[PDB]
Parts: C-alpha cells; structure tokens; sequence
C-alpha cells in the first residue's frame, strides 16, 4: 500500500482521466436510480399509501387485469366481505379560473384516508392543495369534474396515479364523474382473503396491483434494465483499465518482489490503489448526482434519499473491487528476475 | 568462523526457445562474513545466472544453495530478511524520493519506516541531506549510491552486486566499488559482485572466473 | 499500419475486453436513441399526420399553453378564418365484451383526414382496427365511450396521442364524450396566420405545439440528456483506455522509430489499430442492438430505421477517432534511444 | 579512399540530474566500406554514446557527424535508408514472425514487403526455413541472427552492432562475430561494432580503444 498511494500523488493526471469516467458512470447510475424511484412513486404513491393486502380486479376474456378496464358491481362488492370498493379514473377538472386533467379516486363516505393523505372521505371532492392553488379555487367553490359539477369539500396533500394527482371523492360522486353503475374499479382487501374468487375475479398482491397499471411495469422494467447494463459497464470499465494498468507496473512490482515483497503485499498494494481511485470516482459522481437531482427535482420527478444515492454508489464501488481483484490477479505471478535485466 | 552462503554443485538449465541450454554448470561457491568475492568472465559465461541463484531469485535445476541463518524459509522470505540487492540498474521507483527508496523496504518488511536510519545510511553512502531528492534530481552515480544504501536498509548478511558500475566512468565506478568494499568490511557483509572490468578486482578479496557456465 | 494490425491478431484477448465495453455502450446508446424517437411519435404521431402549419392555443393567467386546459369557443373560432377546430380528449371506451381508456380526437364533420390516416370525418367514432379486435366489436356495434353509447362508423389506421390510440370523431360527438360546449381544444391552421391574437391567445409552430403536451418535453429532454452523457462516457472511456495502452507500446514503437519509421507511420499505425477496434466494437454492439430492438419492438415502443442505428453508431466511431488521436499524440514523441538500452 | 561515416570531434553532454555529463569528448573516427571497426573499452567509457552518435539516434552537443551519400537529410530519414541496427538486445517485435521482422522494415520504407529477399537473407544468416518461427520459439543466437537479417533487409551502407554477443556463450559468440565479419565483407558494408570482449578484436580490421568518452589514438 506504500507505493500504490504515492503513485497516485505523483501521477494524478492519469488517474483523474479514469476517475472521471468512473465518476460519470456513477453519476448516471445515481441519477437514473433517483428518476426510476421518482417515476415509480409518481405512479404508485396513492395505491401504496392505502396499503392494501390483496386487490380484486375484473377482467374480460381471461386477460391480465388492467386498472383501465376493471369495474366492481354492487353485488360483486357484497360478495367479498370486509372489503371496500375503490374507484380509479382519470378525467378533466375545470374551475372558473383554470382547468387540467387529474386522477379521481372514489371511496365510501367516512373511510379514513392514509396519513400520507390524512382526513377522511367526505361528501364531494377533496382537492390536492397544489391543485386548488393552481385553479384559484378555495373550499366550497363549484368545479366541473368529468362533466359534472361537484363541490370542493376541502384541501388535502398530493398523491399520484399515472403521473396525475389524486382527487378524492365519495363513492357516489365518483360514479357520477366516471359515468359508471359500478361501485368501484377494484376491491381493496386489508386482511388475507378467506373466500375463493369467481371466474371473472382475480386476487393480486400490492406489487402485482401496480403491474395492472399500464405505464408502470413497461416503464420501470426498461429503466431497471438500463441500470443493470450501467452496473455491468462500470465493472468492465474498471477491469479493462486496471488490467492494462497493472501491466504498466510490472517493472516496479518486479523490483519489490526481488527485494522480498510477499505476494500478499503486492496484491494489497494494487487493490489498495484501485480502491482509492474507485472511491474518488464514485464519491464525486454520487456527490454531483445528488446535487443535480435535488436541483432538478422541481422540473422532473426525482426521488432522492440516502439509500437511493448511496445504495448504487456502494454497489458500484464493490463491483469495482471485484473487478479490480480480477485485474490485479497477475501481480503475484510477476517473476522477480525481470528486475535484473 | 561461519559461512553466510554455500552454493554446492548448483546448475541452472533454462529452456532456450524450443531447446534447452545449460546456463550454470555445477557451481560451487562459499562466502564468509566480511568477504568481497568478485565473479569475472566474459558476457554470457554464467555470472548473472550464478548471482540469481545466490539471491534465491530462481532455484537451481540441480544442486543445493543454503544461506545459513535462513534455513526453513521460502525463496522470497530469504531475500527479504537476509539479502540486499545492488541491481545493475539502480531500480529506483520513479514516484519515491531518495530517502523513500530505503523506507519502502522497511514497509514491505512490516516495520514503521525509520527516517533517521534512512538519512544516516544515505550519508554513509555520501548523500547526506539528499533524502528529499527525487529521481530526476539524482545523477547516475547518486542513483547507484541510493541503491547500495537500499540493500543495506534491511541489514542483510549477503550483499549481491550485479555489475553496479556498468553505466559509470572510471572515476565514479571506483567510488562505488570502494563504497561496496568499505561497507562490506564495516558491516561484516558477505558480498558477491559480478563484474567484467578486471580493473576492479584489486578491491575484491577473491574472484571467480567463469566460462560457458562453469566456474574455474 | 503493419505492426498495428498484427498486434490485434496475436493478442486478441485484451482487445476483446475493451471492445466489449465499447460494444455495450453502443448497445445502450442504440436502443436509447430508438426509444426516444419511438416515444416521440407515440406522443405526436397523430398530430403529425394532420400536418398543421401553425396552432392556436388558449391559456389562463398568461401561463404556458397546455393541451389539458385549452378550449375554443364557437365565436372565437369564427374570428380566425381558414381554420379547422381540433378536439383532443382522453376517456374510457367500453364495449359489450371489454373496455379501456383511449384518446379521442374530434374534427368537423366531413373533413378529409390526412393520407397518413385516410378516410373522412364521419358522424360517430372511427376506431383503430387493433382496438376493435381487442374489444370484439364490429361495424355497427354499440360501445360506451366516456359514458356515451356510440356506433362504430368504421375502421382507420392507427395513430397515437399520449401513449393512447386516437379515435377520430366529428366535432359534435367529441363534445358529448368530453362534456363541453366548446367546439374543440385547439385550432389547426394550414395557411399563414393573418389575424392578430388576443392577450390570452397564443399561436405556435408544430414543434412548440408539442411542448403543450404534458409528457413530451419532460421525457424527450431527459432521454436526450442521457444520450449526451453516454456519448461523453464513450469518448472518455476510449481516451482513458487508449492513453494507457499507447504507453504500453513505447518499447515496440521505439524500435520501429529507431529503425527509421517516420512519425506519420507510427501515428497512422496506432490510429489504424484503434480505428479497427472501434469499428469492431461499434459494429458488434450496434448489431446486437438492432437485433434486440427489432425483437422487442412488439412489446415496447421502439422506432428502428437505418438512420436511428447507424447515425449514433457512426457518431460514436468518429468520437472515438477524435479521442484516439488525442491519446496517441505521444506516439511521435518517443525517442528511439529507448531501444539501444534496457527498459 | 572514401569513408562512409565520418565522426569528427564529436561530443555529447547529457543532463545528468542536477548537473551535466560529457558522455563523449571530441571523438574522431572514420569507417570505410568493407571495414569492421571494433570499439573496445570498459562499460561506461563512451562506446555506446559514440554508437548512438554514429547511428543518428542523437545529435552531438558539439562537433559534426557525416554519413556520405545522405547529406541533406533529417536524422530519421538517414537511419531508414542508409543504416542497419543490430541492437544489443535483439529487439524483435513480439507479434511478428521471423520473416515479418524483416518485412516490416520494407513496409515502413514504403515498399511492398519482398518475401524473396527476406527469405534469402534469413538463409544467409543460417535460418533457412525458419521464417515461420515466432519469437517465443527462437533461441538467443537465433534472435540475434534475425536481427542481423533485419539490418540487411534495407541494403544499408552503415551496419552498427551494439555488443550482439552479450548473452551468448563462447561457441555462439564466435559464430555471430564471424557472421558479422562475413556479411560485412560480402556486402561491402561499413560496420562499426561496439564490443567489450577483447577476444573478438581478431575479427576486426582495426579497433579503437576508449576510456571515459575519449578515443585513444597514436
Ligand atoms: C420526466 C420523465 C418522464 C415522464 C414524465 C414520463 C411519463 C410517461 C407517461 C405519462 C407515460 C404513459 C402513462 C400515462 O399516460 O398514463 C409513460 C410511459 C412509458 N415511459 Fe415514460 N416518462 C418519463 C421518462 C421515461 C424514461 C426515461 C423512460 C425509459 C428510459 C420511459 C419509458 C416509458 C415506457 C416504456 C412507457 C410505456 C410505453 C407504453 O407501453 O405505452 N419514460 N411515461
């Protein structure tokens, strides 16, 4: 570890070029990670907030359940006991001052809302605080919701469904706004189902309930695949560079071997140098990453925590260490007679 | 009253391309503390091959080489604790300073680098106060002087010098051999010195002549 | 170029490692490029087919125009002459056998649709053939569209708006499905705008009209930004690798230099070796890229042409050549005396 | 009566760390076609410095070095067309075959590599039919023989050999010096040969003794 650290001091140029490349890849991975979690919460934050155990859908032609095509009839709701019908629709909201499209969720009156949202289901529509400010609307003003005039029951926090904020209304109001005789679009089960489902019914877990959303799986999967390739590319970049680099030190490594340096010493030296270089690159990339993400989290959906920046960072660094040992393996095979020539 | 190195009937055979070649042929050499034994002969007579054998840099294809006080140790561990190498090229690590060239041997031996000892030895080799110089600030002779000091850092009982005056003029090469002989006597080292300049045999206690891998 | 090409033949191992990294990065870039172009048409393919010259929006509080908030009043439409009202909404479609959400575009009755889409605006809804197959609905069957039962007037080609297929209906029908007395959401202008707009009105070109789409700008920009990082990463990877590599040949380059090899020869030798490696890496990476993309373009939106695979591929290869020359610059600065001695 | 190479009062001073160093001090040497001139002296006396000067590998800090027939040419162009180097180490390129070690010189000279000449020369150096061997399959003597053949590919006027017998036993080193003498005479080459072995001066027409960068001459 003695020579390795001082090689870096005296040749900071060469390592800066490579460390920047490692830093860029970590920057891309850290920011891609935050964007995938941000988009994931943009689609699931509302359903996840409600924290159901199982979710009953309705299908056609035995196809996979879809939130865009499922409806729960009143009798279907009475079948599943200890369950509440949830209506999920997206429609146009229009105020006296502005308008936009938003998601509308409907639940039975009096159902307590998750602490993420707080309050309880009231008669009428509960608007997200940001949406009420956008429309220049206050509590008690009339608004056109899906072609029907509804009274704003109050303001609430913002949750999301399919990249839209969730407007919370009573089950009766949702039926008028979504033009359906059904009591809901899905059935939320908080306990484990003790009844067997019908031919047209299907029970699903919270995870699988997200896959019933159109954009979620087909867009998170593609983002995850990019992350997997990026982790692989980082590992190969380190291995590719470090193999060629360790070959450059053969002469200095041979001299230490001739002097009596054990194989353990030479391997620790090489891996120590790589670990410091990889640490610098990853720290700078993840540092710049969290900063750019926080700077961008206003224009683009970006979820930024400690695990979403440092999780990938530590993963990349450990991938680099595994890659580095693979590249430094040949430091112990250097014949010490290379120094006598 | 006790030898440091004993090479008994040692021979080395390298695979010269598709065929084989006998480099060292039944070499017999023994060195006692405080001796400077030179190895003379033309280029390619087996001098370097004998040196590498004496430095445990390769085992002989036949015969045995015993360094007393290091019995029961692998080849690498023997070099680290009992042998100092004065390579033909100074073999100074580029990124280290003159003083750091000594400390790194202490570090690979697992001891807290001794700055005072490094400066004392650098002064003993006539580089007092130059511990901070980098390789770019060292002359040909100065680099060779640092090399000698590095061989002395671990306090070995065997000092091996491989033509350390090959890139130095007559004046500078005298100083290095004088330094080598003086250090050999002062620290009771057993020193093998390979050289082709027969003008340096006057500073050696003995010499071996070599031809076609056979010692005379 | 003599030594350079034969270095690769006899030491194919190390070059395979680096060429794989270059191929992987190109693989990632090729699909990201195609995916950004594919999603762009997924948002704009319908409007692009109509090919309007300018587009008049409606705003509130002088904010940026948004397709989710624009409506054109009937008298407002009479002001701008030589204009066609376009209604754009997304709502739920339900058939006797199935249902789903889709985008609905409304135009005045009888207006000929662009040859991209063909047919004419008829009373009722013209459904995409693929959606009708999913719903098990034929010509003459009743379906529930946004809470209203409408008869399928006929089939048309498939265009997309906001990741949904476009159902084409008459201006009257769209009002019923979107629950609005307005005659449309935007106005398509085929001629030059000769009327001045009001403080609350805003005319925009076809490109700027896409910014009024919610997902388009915020998602194409992010995809393009990723591609920019990938191009930079590729260039840096080659420069980083090639600098250390050329340093490895110093001894062989010195021998050729000592023998009398000109500076051009050594530099041409070095760049020839690098160019061959980059070509191999990019070709193999872009090859697997187009293959996986065509294989996947059925489940995920992926636009795959010749320019969308070879444009970026050739760009990366040229970026690599620029990086390589920067890294090989020191091949001509090697003194041949390194060959007379030992290193 | 017409020298090929003329080193007149040539001197080289390298920067030896903080100070400088006169590696060659006013050397005067002339080599004529067909001569094998040995340069003898201890290691570090200025033999290699004189060789590098004679091989246009570095200009002297003072004095002039002239290769006749190549006047008006840069340093590199002179080496490519008029000099053949028998380096101390064989300096064979790893990825090339024995014959390719010769052909690559033709390629760097801008001529379609001539395999016939490459094979003829390989035969003359005693490697007939070994053109397919790789460096890993070549012994010390054989690698040095390829080096001689590579120096002969370009039909040079000056052949410089830097101790080509340093890693060869007595038997092999005789063969190599004989080959150098024989090739020098057969192709009317002018050959400077630096050597530390005093046993090989018998093969040289003349010899220059050197010490501390000064050539001794009566
Ligand atoms: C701000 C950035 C982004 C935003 C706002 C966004 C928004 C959307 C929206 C709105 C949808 C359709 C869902 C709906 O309309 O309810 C969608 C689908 C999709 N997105 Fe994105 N997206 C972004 C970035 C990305 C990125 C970076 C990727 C891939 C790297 C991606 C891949 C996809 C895919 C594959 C789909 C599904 C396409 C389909 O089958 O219809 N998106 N996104």
């Amino acid at each position: 570890m003695f020579l390795g650290i001082r090689d870096i001091r005296a040749a900071a140029g060469r390592f800066a070029l490579i460390a920047s490349v490692v830093g860029l890849i970590t920057l891309l991975i850290v920011m891609l990670t935050g964007l995938t979690q941000g988009l994931g919460k943009q689609n699931t934050s509302a359903i996840e907030a409600l924290a159901p155990h199982s979710v009953v859908f309705t299908t056609a032609g035995g196809s996979s359940p879809e939130f865009t095509s499922s409806e729960i009839s009143e009798q279907q709701a009475e079948r599943w006991k200890d369950s509440t019908p949830l209506g999920v629709s997206q429609t146009r909201i229009e105020s006296d001052q502005n308008a936009n499209t938003t998601a509308v969720m409907g639940l039975p009156e009096g159902t307590p809302l998750p602490d993420s949202v707080g309050g309880f289901i009231e008669q009428g529509a509960l608007l997200p605080a940001e949406l009420a400010d956008f429309l220049h609307v206050r509590a008690g003003d009339h608004i056109t919701l899906g072609g029907a005039t509804v009274t704003v029951a109050g303001t609430v926090k913002t949750e999301n469904y399919s990249h839209t904020p969730v407007v919370w209304v009573d089950t009766a109001t949702w039926q008028l706004v979504s033009h359906t005789k059904a009591v809901g679009t899905v059935l939320l089960l908080n306990q484990e189902p003790t009844i067997q489902p019908q031919d047209n019914e299907v029970v699903t877990d919270l995870k699988g309930a997200f896959q019933a959303m159109p954009a979620y799986k087909s867009e998170r999967s593609s983002l995850l695949s990019m992350q997997a390739f990026l982790y692989i590319i980082s590992a190969l970049v380190t291995v590719a560079f470090l193999t060629v680099w360790t070959l450059q030190r053969t002469r200095d490594i041979a001299v230490l071997a001739a002097l009596g340096a054990s194989k353990r010493y030479l391997l620790i030296d090489a891996l120590g140098q790589a670990a410091i270089i990889l640490a610098a690159g990853v720290a700078l990339g993840a540092g710049i990453g969290a900063l750019l993400g926080w700077l961008i989290a206003g224009s683009v959906p970006f979820s930024l925590g400690w695990v979403s920046v440092l999780g990938p960072a530590l993963g990349i660094w450990l991938l680099g260490l595994i890659g580095a040992t693979i590249a430094v393996r040949n430091v112990t095979k250097v014949d010490p007679q290379i120094a006598l020539g | 009253a006790a030898p440091v190195l004993s090479i008994t009937n040692a021979s080395v055979v390298y695979p010269d391309g598709i065929s084989t070649v006998t480099a060292l042929d039944s070499a017999n050499v023994e060195i006692f503390p405080g001796e400077l034994v030179a190895i003379v002969g033309e280029s390619g007579s087996g001098k370097s091959t004998l040196l590498s054998i004496a430095g445990f840099l390769q085992e002989p294809t036949s015969g045995t080489v015993t360094l007393h006080g290091a019995e029961g140790l692998d080849a690498t561990s023997t070099r680290r604790e009992h042998i100092g190498f004065v390579f033909q090229q100074p073999n100074l690590l580029g990124s280290l300073t003159a003083r750091e060239q000594l400390l790194i041997t202490d570090h690979l031996r697992g001891i807290k680098p001794r700055k005072d000892r490094a400066d004392e030895l650098l002064a003993r080799v006539g580089l007092k106060g130059l511990g901070g110089r980098r390789v770019a600030q060292l002359s040909g002779g100065q680099r060779q002087r640092v090399n000698i000091a590095r061989a002395l850092m671990g306090n070995p009982q065997l000092l091996l010098a491989d033509e350390p005056t090959s890139a130095l003029d007559a004046r500078l090469s005298k100083e290095i051999v004088e330094l080598l002989r003086d250090v050999t006597k002062e620290f009771a080292l057993a020193t093998l010195m390979v050289t082709h300049d027969r003008s340096q045999l006057a500073y050696a206690d003995r010499f071996v002549e070599m031809a076609d891998g056979k010692a005379l």
